[PDB]
């Protein structure tokens, strides 16, 4: 690195993240204690044997209870070194001599030693048609990856007319194209990255940079549109200060008054009776990792 | 003692791991998993399109936006006979969209 | 009975399910359950000089 | 001298309710180039299909129309199933106690007889497989019942009565939260 | 399969209701060692009946001060709050958006 | 009421329920109270606090215009505060008589609806359908004995000759002509019968500790409903289905 | 050996049963400031019959793949999870035990 | 007129039993999205005799 | 673009016979409803009027839904039950489902 | 650009019915009272000011 | 890049502050303090003598 | 404040000098309790927790 970009004087006295390190993946670090623990759990050398236990994450057969019968259970495993292994620097693991191979696997189950006449009553209750087991995906979402071109700002999405009954809500971030693979193919030849994938891990970090947002049903009738918000047509998320005129800036940051409400009301059921720190805070919550910041700069140019 | 005058303040915020959410509710609260507008007669028994444009900051390289629609993904499964199993996959509202 | 769609993400749905049930701070070496984190004093670093 | 086209119903597959009723376009004879002789033949088979529909709408079972889109459990066709027989004691199973006795004599046992399915002494046991749920289904009709009741109604004079018998249910944006209450109205 | 919302349990009956009476008595007894009751979906629906209106009004409501006074020691802010007909305010959500240098 | 009426006025009524009409249950609650709860009931014997009945009288006739369908229910919001602000200003004896005559026509309009329809013959069902309302209606370990018990209880209300079925403040009593222990508390009998629906007579080291938890309140309720049931009733080989064929055959045999 | 079990409350009646019914009503009133109900032992008894079989049955099963397939991109494995009669498995207990280099 | 301990709810009736019984059934309905709840005081009184 | 969504509002659907579909170039298809088409700069074979269909490949998929929820034929009739799958590119194929090489 | 509450207890959780209300409240400009220094010096002597 | 070939792995574990417990029951769960086999050894009151 | 739990290999329990515990072919190694195994003697993959 260049010498004068950081030193012990840069933004002195200011809690301020660097303006160019913002759109750089913070999980590609060596203080990433999970990746340091997941790498040292295998070993320290290059050639290592491993002996791992992987789950079944598909929700219908995640915790299904089976009745007697002969069943057939096949599944395909990956061999892509960029996908299976995670690197700290996030280089190409396909380029160098990184390779995974499988010598033998086997499936383990646990049969509960139930009494043979207690099971004969519990089987009959589950062969019944009114005792069918229901399961649901925890996320309950439809993935859609709309592409922003390089250097552009406005992206329009268009859904033709559907049911929209029992619809639950929206959710959105940004994901780098180089850091997001294509899972629908058997192999992605344009996937040259091997750090943390934010599409598969949690690890979102571009949740800022979302200046505006507007929802509109039939190229008319904006949503919510009943003069609910402060700016009632669109969901304004950021408004940069030196352009703001009247409030619209929570938390000593750029986040607006109307949109900070609909995040605390969605996540933590607040907004109408005063804000506070909530009791139960999840790992992917809002107020846990929302971090505002500020600094000052002298005016430049003249003298 | 000799600080430079006429200096200007700059604000920003960093949000990690969050995935901004917009609930499809009338008062934006969690009154139920099935929201109140989801069983509204205006939206259930009628067909509406969706035009939804965004505005992001420009970057130096291409970028996907990970748009998620809250749907209700459900299964049932019956096992009526030994060595017999069957399911029924069905989600509201985006059945094969 | 495993009908697999492309609009679904069974990977991220497991990552939000685990943050609901158990705490994310602990390390459970069976399922390789280790949280991807960063350093709070590096990403959002605070320059206070030195004592 | 022309009869009216019958209003056909709209079934909503989720929630089982009726989503309004539009008239039956798409089954209309194009009479617009018929003389005075073919017009009488065409409007006779229009008066024949209304006469069939007036016979069928005589048996609409008039307390389903009173609680329109507000049906409770005793007005819905339920899936069949027997009543509640209590589950028998698993101590009274044929090989439960004798496995605790023959093994404690010194034996080690392995093996068992297949069940009744091959994988009230015995009628109490086999009643578990055909048992009804606890609370029956509320608020939804199967399409077997939405077609048996609610035929295509005919509306002989369009909108020439009192506003109390105004057909408010024909709009698709009809919720059961309003002042006047529903009844048998065609 | 239809009516498709009570069959897949988007709404309708809770998990203690659409099951067999013999099975509910089983999953309550054998619960502390062999858990079954997490394998059945339980709906949780909003009211959607007399909790939020169609009539257009604002969620958050800015007001400007009527007339202010500046002293060497203090600064006066004076507001006129208007709670319209059929509106309702909890004052716990009230806060001053003060701004200066 | 809309309601503008508070419930459980015991701090004003416990002291003239002991002196007047000599209630023994009011004495047992009064000795139990702390010294601060006790001194706030001794002044209400001496001086009784006078309450303004004007906003309860004005709100009584706004609810009647909703009941006749004269105005929408969202309008008694603004119209109530527009009529109270008029009677605060123009308060006189000619106005306070105008409120009472309009209020006297509300009760006389609905008392004519009671005598003409003869709903006093169905005075048992109105108190009883109000009792089966705030109940959970879904019990754990039960639900077929529980639904059938209510239907045989609604059958006793209609078929028995003289049942008064009145109610006190919190609960609902029930009085039949068998002298002595006429009354049965229906509320505390359903808390004792909360667990005893799906109980099956299998797990008994000693007989007892299932039929002994039946208190003397709910045992008399199982005695009054015993002749009006059948065997095409409560599901067989349970605990409640064998009580009701034991108490039936100690009444059908004791004749 | 019982009745020396029941006197020392290894098994028998619970804590609100062998105590006198006036003492239980005392230690529920005076509970927020003078706790007594932790001075009385309460038995906790396993059912011992009807839950677990006695016959020789394997508790945890390993099953190896029937017919694998290996190429450059993926690695198929195919298992015959053969749940016989009188056996119940929850697939939450299922996992693939992968060994490799 | 009403005494000072009773009017300001220092001692006396609890919040279940000085409200309107149609306000109690209203506040117990919501409880999550629009909580009235804590806008009413509940007297918590020591027994003061026999202890 | 690679996705068409065609919606039809409610109709009587009495004695419906079936479907038929191709693709046609916009340059190779006139608008006959006018007395002369001004945007018709082509003079070869018109597949909309002749037989001469040639883009009857390039379809890959077909999904039919009734009232946006009920599938046809949803009685688990096909191997891929929720949509008629027309083409399947090989190297994107595991479980057979390819005809005539 | 900050957000200050109201901490007087008769307004802090008051559920306000319809009507027009006038809500006037004074703010301090004292630097020693508003601001907080580490060393605890005199800020109204050391050039500190707020408007 | 100059890594040595023919490396062999070694695995171990450290357990502190823990007694290895092996419960005396059927499925090794906790269905009771007085366990299943605690009542079944008392069949016919004979004896046992383990090593 | 124990620290020597990681140094056990085997726990063989035998009831009347003839009957093992738990018996009945419960474990993958039913006759004893095999606590730790060196990984070179593991070719069959009976090791948890890496």
């Amino acid at each position: 690195p260049l010498p004068n970009i950081v030193d012990t004087w840069t933004d002195i006295g200011a809690r301020w993240s660097l303006d160019v390190m913002d759109t750089v993946n913070p999980f590609n670090h060596h203080r990433n204690t999970g990746l340091k623990y997941r790498s040292q759990l295998l070993g320290n050398g290059r050639y290592c044997d491993f002996h791992i236990q992987v789950p079944q994450k598909f929700f219908a057969i995640k915790n299904l209870l089976l009745l007697p019968g002969t069943y057939n259970y096949e599944w395909y495993f990956r061999k892509d070194p960029n996908m299976v292994l995670q690197s700290t620097l996030g280089n190409d693991l396909r380029a160098d001599g990184a390779s995974i191979t499988y010598t033998q696997i086997n499936l383990y189950v646990s049969f509960f030693p139930m009494n043979y006449d207690t099971q004969s009553e519990l089987e009959l209750m589950l062969r019944n048609a009114t005792n069918d087991q229901n399961f649901s995906d925890y996320l309950g979402a439809v993935n859609n990856l709309y592409q922003i071109p390089a250097g552009s700002s406005t992206v329009v999405v268009n859904i033709p007319d559907r049911s929209w009954g029992a619809f639950r809500g929206w959710s959105f971030t940004r994901l780098k194209v180089s850091e997001t693979p294509r899972i629908g193919a058997t192999q992605d030849p344009n996937f040259q990255y091997s750090g943390s994938i934010p599409y598969l891990d949690g690890t979102f970090y571009l949740s800022h940079t979302f200046q505006r947002c507007s929802i509109q049903w039939d190229s008319s009738v904006p949503w919510p549109g009943n003069d609910r918000m402060l700016t009632p047509n669109w969901f304004e998320i950021k408004r940069p200060i030196n352009q703001d005129a009247e409030g619209n800036d929570t938390m000593q940051s750029n986040l607006t008054k109307d949109f900070f409400m609909v995040q605390m009301a969605a996540s933590y059921n607040q907004g109408y009776q005063g804000f506070n720190w909530p009791n139960c805070t999840k790992h992917y919550g809002f107020i846990n990792n929302f971090e505002p910041m500020s600094r000052q700069v002298p005016e430049y140019g003249a003298n | 003692r000799n600080a430079v005058p006429n200096q200007v303040t700059e604000r920003k915020f960093l949000v990690d791991r969050y995935l901004w959410q917009i609930p499809f509710s009338s008062n934006f609260l969690n009154m139920g998993t099935l929201t109140d507008l989801g069983q509204n007669v205006m939206y259930a028994n009628s067909s509406h399109s969706l035009n939804m444009q965004f505005t992001v900051d420009p970057m130096t390289e291409p970028t996907y936006l990970m748009l998620l629609f809250g749907v209700f993904d459900q299964v049932v499964i019956n096992q009526p006979t030994r060595s017999g199993i069957s399911v029924a996959y069905l989600r509201l509202p985006f059945a094969s969209g | 009975i495993v009908l697999d769609l492309n609009d679904r993400n069974s990977e991220l749905s497991y990552q939000y399910l685990l943050a609901d049930l158990t705490s994310r701070w602990h390390y459970f070496a069976l399922w390789n359950q280790a949280v991807d984190d960063y350093d709070h004093h590096v990403r959002i670093l605070e320059n206070d000089g030195y004592e | 001298d022309a009869p009216v086209t019958p209003y056909i119903w709209q079934y909503q597959p989720q929630t089982g309710k009726a989503a309004g009723a539009r008239q039956n376009y798409g089954a209309v004879i194009n009479w617009l180039s018929a003389d005075n002789n073919m017009f009488h033949r065409v409007q006779t088979v229009n008066r024949a299909r209304n006469l069939i529909d007036e016979i069928r709408e005589e048996t609409v079972r008039p307390d389903l129309a009173a609680s329109f889109n507000d049906w409770t459990y005793d007005q819905l066709t339920q899936p069949p199933g027997t009543a509640y027989l209590p589950a028998p004691d698993p101590l009274t199973g044929p090989t439960t106690i004798r496995d605790k006795v023959l093994s404690a004599e010194g034996e080690q046992l392995a093996g068992s007889r297949p069940s009744v399915l091959h994988g009230a002494p015995s009628s109490k046991v086999l009643s578990l497989l055909s048992e009804a749920p606890r609370i029956p289904r509320t608020e939804g009709m199967t399409p077997y019942q939405f077609a048996n009741s609610f035929p295509p109604v005919v509306y002989e004079d369009p909108f020439s009565q009192n506003l109390a018998v105004f057909p408010k249910e024909f709009s698709p944006l009809f919720e059961p939260e309003n002042q006047v209450l529903a009844s048998s109205l065609a | 399969m239809e009516p498709q919302r009570e069959f897949f349990h988007i709404a309708g009956r809770s998990a203690k209701e659409y099951l067999s009476e013999n099975l509910v008595q089983f999953i309550q007894a054998t619960q502390n060692y062999f858990n079954i009751g997490e394998k059945f979906r339980d709906p949780y629906v909003a009211p959607s009946a007399g909790v939020t209106t169609d009539r257009s009004q604002k969620l958050q409501l800015r007001v400007v001060p009527i007339q202010t006074e500046d002293n060497v020691n203090y600064y006066k802010a004076r507001f006129t709050l208007n709670v319209g007909d059929n509106r309702l305010v909890d004052l716990g959500s009230s806060y001053f958006d003060i701004k200066g240098t | 009421d809309p309601g503008l009426k508070p419930s459980s006025l015991w701090t004003h009524k416990i002291i003239d329920s002991i002196i007047a009409n000599r209630s023994l249950s009011a004495v047992q609650n009064f000795r139990k109270q702390p010294l601060a709860n006790k001194l706030t009931a001794l002044e209400d014997a001496i001086v009784q606090p006078r309450k303004d009945t004007t906003p309860e009288t004005v709100a009584a006739i706004l609810q009647e215009l909703v009941a006749m369908g004269a105005l929408q229910p969202n309008e008694v919001g603004p119209m109530f505060s527009d009529l109270m602000i008029r009677v605060h200003k123009y308060n006189s004896t000619n106005v306070q008589n105008n409120l009472s005559v309009l209020l006297g026509d509300i009760r006389a309009a609905q008392s004519e609806a009671i005598r003409s329809t003869n709903v006093g013959e169905l005075s048992n069902q109105v108190v009883l359908n109000d009792f089966l309302s705030r109940e959970p209606a879904v019990v754990p370990q039960g639900q077929h004995n529980y639904e059938a018990f209510k239907q045989t209880l609604r059958l006793m209300v209609n078929e028995a000759p003289n049942v008064t079925l009145f109610k006190s403040g919190p609960d609902t009593l029930m009085q039949v002509n068998i002298r002595g222990v006429n009354t049965v508390n229906l509320n505390s009998a359903f808390k004792n019968l909360k667990n005893f629906w799906g109980v099956q007579l299998d797990t008994e080291i000693v007989p007892g500790s299932i039929s002994s938890k039946l208190s003397s309140n709910t045992r008399v309720l199982l005695l009054f409903l015993a002749p009006f049931t059948n065997d095409s009733t409560f599901t067989p080989d349970t605990f409640i289905s064998q009580i009701m064929r034991l108490y039936r055959e100690t009444v059908a045999a004791s004749i």
